[PDB]
Order: C-alpha cells, then structure tokens, then sequence
C-alpha cells in the first residue's frame, strides 16, 4: 500500500552526478590508457556487469585504482561514465564503434543493444 | 506522487 | 544530441537497493535509539539535506557511525530509508506523524509535502 | 531509448 514519487530515482542520480562533478565521496580511479576517471564504486556496480564483478571480489573491493584493458578507448569510457550518471548517451557516427566495444567490455547490455540497432540502420 |  | 534510456535511473536505484539488502559497500551505520541501519553515504546525501550537510563536512565525512537526535523514531527512519532506496513511501495513519517529523529532521522536502497534504485531507 |  505504498505511494511513489515518480521523479525520485532521476533526482537521486542527478545528485550523485553533482557529487561526481565536485569530486565528493569518490572512492575509485579508473585508469584508461593515460586517462584517469574518478567515480563512486556503487554507481559503477549499479551500471556495469564488469564493475559489479570487480567490486564484489573480496580482494578487488578494497582497491582505490582499477586499470582497464589497454584496448579500451578513453573517449568511449568517458561517454559511458557520463551515461551511468545521467541516463544520456552521446552516441555519434565517429564514436559508435568505440562506445559499443567499451559497453561490451563493461557489460552494459542496454547500451550494447542500442549500438547494435544504430549500426544495423546505417 | 502516484499509486505504483 | 544525446539519446536517453528512460529506465536507467530506476534500474540504478534498484541495484543500489540490492547492494544495501546484501550489505555490499555500505560505509556508514545510522544509529536511531537502540536501532542500527547500514547504508551508503552517497545515497543518504542524494536524498537528504541533513546527510548532505553531514557528509560534506571535512570531519564528519570520515565517520563510520552517525547518531541521530534521540527524538527520532526508528520506524519513521526505517520507512524513510526504504523510500530513499526505492521511491516508495509506506505512509499509514499510524505512522504519518513520525514519518513527517523524521522527514523534516532529515530535510526530505518532497516527503514533508506529501505528509502535510495527507494530514490536511484527514 | 528516447530523444530527451
Ligand atoms: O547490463 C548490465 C548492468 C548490470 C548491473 C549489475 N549490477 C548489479 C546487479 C545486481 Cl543483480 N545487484 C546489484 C548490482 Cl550493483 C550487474 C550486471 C549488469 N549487467
Ligand atoms: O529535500 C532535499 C533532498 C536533498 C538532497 C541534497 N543532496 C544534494 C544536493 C546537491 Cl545540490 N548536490 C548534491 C547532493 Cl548529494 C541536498 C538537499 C536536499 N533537500
Ligand atoms: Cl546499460
Ligand atoms: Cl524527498
């Protein structure tokens, strides 16, 4: 018999993104080639099958630095990290291949699905 | 607020 | 020119609640009278003006235990913590006064607004 | 997915 506030989840995610932009309570650095990205482990886990596996591991859960596979493109990662914190995906002709490959590696099934759909159309 |  | 995944914020919050139920990456205990509640500091901050103030404080940001005012009812807190992680508020005739008082203390303005509306109707 |  609960009532529901429609905008609550969106407002929570917006505040988590504000914390990210101000570098508040970020507890991990994701290293992609030369580039470094600060984030919240819980948000990464909530969005990605790969980060979920990493941070539920009894040894890796305690690491402050995570290095991604050298094949991962920093721009593709940046676009996906923005999507995690906003629900908005900056998908473009020039980045779609790098975004799909990064989403497959990060195990973000809904992003992989839209990339496959957009590629098929062209 | 809504009835879910 | 971004695209948006409508269900993303809700899915993120659902996974954060799953992490909470399994006590994964919880980094704070909220003490309310004799009762203890484990949570994620970032989620508390995203939902509450009070926790936002507490965890942006350079000294309090590092505390693993937070004790609430002894006037706060554990059940009212529990209902509000559930709302933070689900968007669902278990508002009932027998708990509405304790929920409104706890939401005013936690600075959860949308919950305070619905409690004031529901009280006015009766 | 939608156009926001
Ligand atoms: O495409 C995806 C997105 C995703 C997210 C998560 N994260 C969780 C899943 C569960 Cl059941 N509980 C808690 C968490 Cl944080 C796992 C796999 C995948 N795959
Ligand atoms: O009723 C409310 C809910 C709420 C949430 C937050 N939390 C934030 C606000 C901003 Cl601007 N950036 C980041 C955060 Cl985590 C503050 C005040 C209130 N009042
Ligand atoms: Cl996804
Ligand atoms: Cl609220």
């Amino acid at each position: 018999s609960c009532i529901q506030f429609t905008r609550h989840a969106s407002d929570v995610l917006l505040n988590l993104n504000r914390l990210r932009s101000r570098d508040i309570l970020t507890d991990v650095v994701i290293v992609v080639s030369r580039e470094q990205f600060r984030a919240h482990k819980t948000v990464l886990m909530a969005c990605s099958g790969l980060f979920y596996s990493i941070f539920t591991d009894q040894l890796k859960c305690n690491l402050s630095v995570i290095n991604l596979d050298p094949e991962i493109n920093p721009e593709g990662f940046c676009i996906l990290l923005d999507f995690m914190y906003t629900s908005r995906l900056n998908l473009r002709e020039g980045n779609i291949m790098a975004v799909m490959a990064t989403a497959m590696y990060l195990q973000m099934e809904h992003v992989v699905d839209t990339c496959r759909k957009f590629i098929k159309a062209s | 607020w809504v009835i879910p």
